[PDB]
């Protein structure tokens, strides 16, 4: 098979924010990689996004009776389906397992990387910070960055550049919406 | 903010069609366009709510006719392949003999056609594993996960095995405990 | 339908 290929994607975009206080519908049409025409709520007609898309925009706008309907869909559309799924989107909480432990066995007085594991959790939103015998550390913390597993639930790995040593103590911090109060894990050097 | 987003493709040749919804980047369901019946990513999903099927196959009929005159339109430029960024990752830190899953991140590529393969010690794994559909992205790309869950061993070495026509060869993404 | 997702309909092109 050596055809080439042809892709169109349809896109309606319900942008909430602060509750469905301000929504925002953005459809947008896209020919291959790019977007061609789009319907943009906060402007009330389709532009063309480039020229390709110029005949669409033209051709739909034409429609006042379809304009309305589109301009009504933030409501009807957007408001409504945010309605429907709320319980177990917006509110969905799942609280992330916490550990700690060295990257990798190292010999005494050795540089390694304290790795706080964050998984299974939901939704993305988290803070993750770092303690020396009860001391913020800020500096050297690298990270995998946010993680979306497909499923549902993320994960992440933060890591802390360090030497340890006996008696040192250091604390793992966990902010994440599914807690009130911080998850904390301690790993002793 | 959240987004709530309808993403629905058409691709020719092939005639594959697809129809989804994504909630800040995950799915919440799709449309099997084959049996005409609404696929909820998580099962408690389909209890609370509910979509009739029926709709999909309507607009996917439009976005067929749709991307034949696109198509036209542009003097018949196709697509250009965008090779696939694979990454595999267990869900959670690896315990030895202690069960996990293996997800093959699958990134960033179009056109959405790739063929994706487990192999365990080079042999092909056809039984425990499940994948997602095609996900959009914001720059138009498209994203998949496939899964395998397992159990870790010192013994045992695992690739996630993709094609794509953006690549040269069959891609092998590889993964094994210390 | 308060628990049905509501479809948006694409629009056809001349």
């Amino acid at each position: 098979d050596t055809r080439p290929r042809f892709l169109w994607q349809l896109k309606f975009e319900c942008h909430f924010f602060n509750g469905t206080e301000r929504v925002r519908l953005l459809e947008r049409c896209i020919y291959n990689q790019e977007e061609s025409v789009r319907f943009d709520s906060d402007v009330g007609e389709y532009r063309a996004v480039t020229e390709l898309g110029r005949p669409d925009a033209e051709y739909w706008n034409s429609q006042k009776d379809l304009l309305e309907q589109r301009r009504a869909a933030v409501d009807t559309y957007c408001r409504h389906n945010y309605g429907v799924g709320e319980s177990f989107t917006v509110q969905r909480r799942v609280e992330p397992k916490v550990t700690v432990y060295p990257s990798k066995t190292q010999p005494l007085q050795h540089h390694n990387l304290l790795v706080c594991s964050v998984s299974g959790f939901y939704p993305g939103s988290i803070e993750v910070r770092w303690f020396r015998n009860g001391q913020e550390e800020k500096a050297g913390v690298v990270s995998t960055g946010l993680i979306q597993n497909g499923d549902w639930t993320f994960q992440t790995l933060v890591m802390l550049e360090t030497v340890p040593r006996s008696g040192e103590v250091y604390t793992c911090q966990v902010e994440h919406p599914s807690v009130t109060s911080p998850l904390t894990v301690e790993w002793r050097a | 903010e959240h987004v709530i987003i309808q993403a629905e493709f058409y691709l020719n040749p092939d005639q594959s069609g697809e129809f989804m919804f994504d909630f800040d980047g995950d799915e919440i369901f799709h449309v099997d366009m084959a049996k005409k019946e609404t696929v909820w990513r998580l099962e408690e999903f389909g209890r609370f709510a509910s979509c009739e099927a029926q709709g999909a196959l309507a607009n996917i009929a439009v976005d067929k006719a749709n991307l034949e005159i696109m198509t036209k339109r542009s003097n018949y430029t196709p697509i250009t392949n965008v090779p696939p960024e694979v990454t595999v990752l267990t869900n959670s830190p690896v315990e030895l003999r202690e069960p996990n899953v293996l997800i093959c991140f699958i990134d960033k590529f179009t056109p959405p056609v790739v063929n994706v393969t487990w192999l365990r010690n080079g042999k092909p794994v056809t039984t425990g594993v499940s994948e997602t559909v095609f996900l959009p992205r914001e720059d138009h790309l498209f994203r998949k996960f496939h899964y395998l869950p397992f159990l870790p061993s010192t013994e045992d070495v695992y690739d996630c095995r993709v094609e794509h026509w953006g690549l040269d060869e069959p891609l092998l993404k590889h993964w094994e405990f210390d | 339908p308060v628990s049905k997702m509501r479809m948006a309909t694409p629009l056809l092109m001349q």
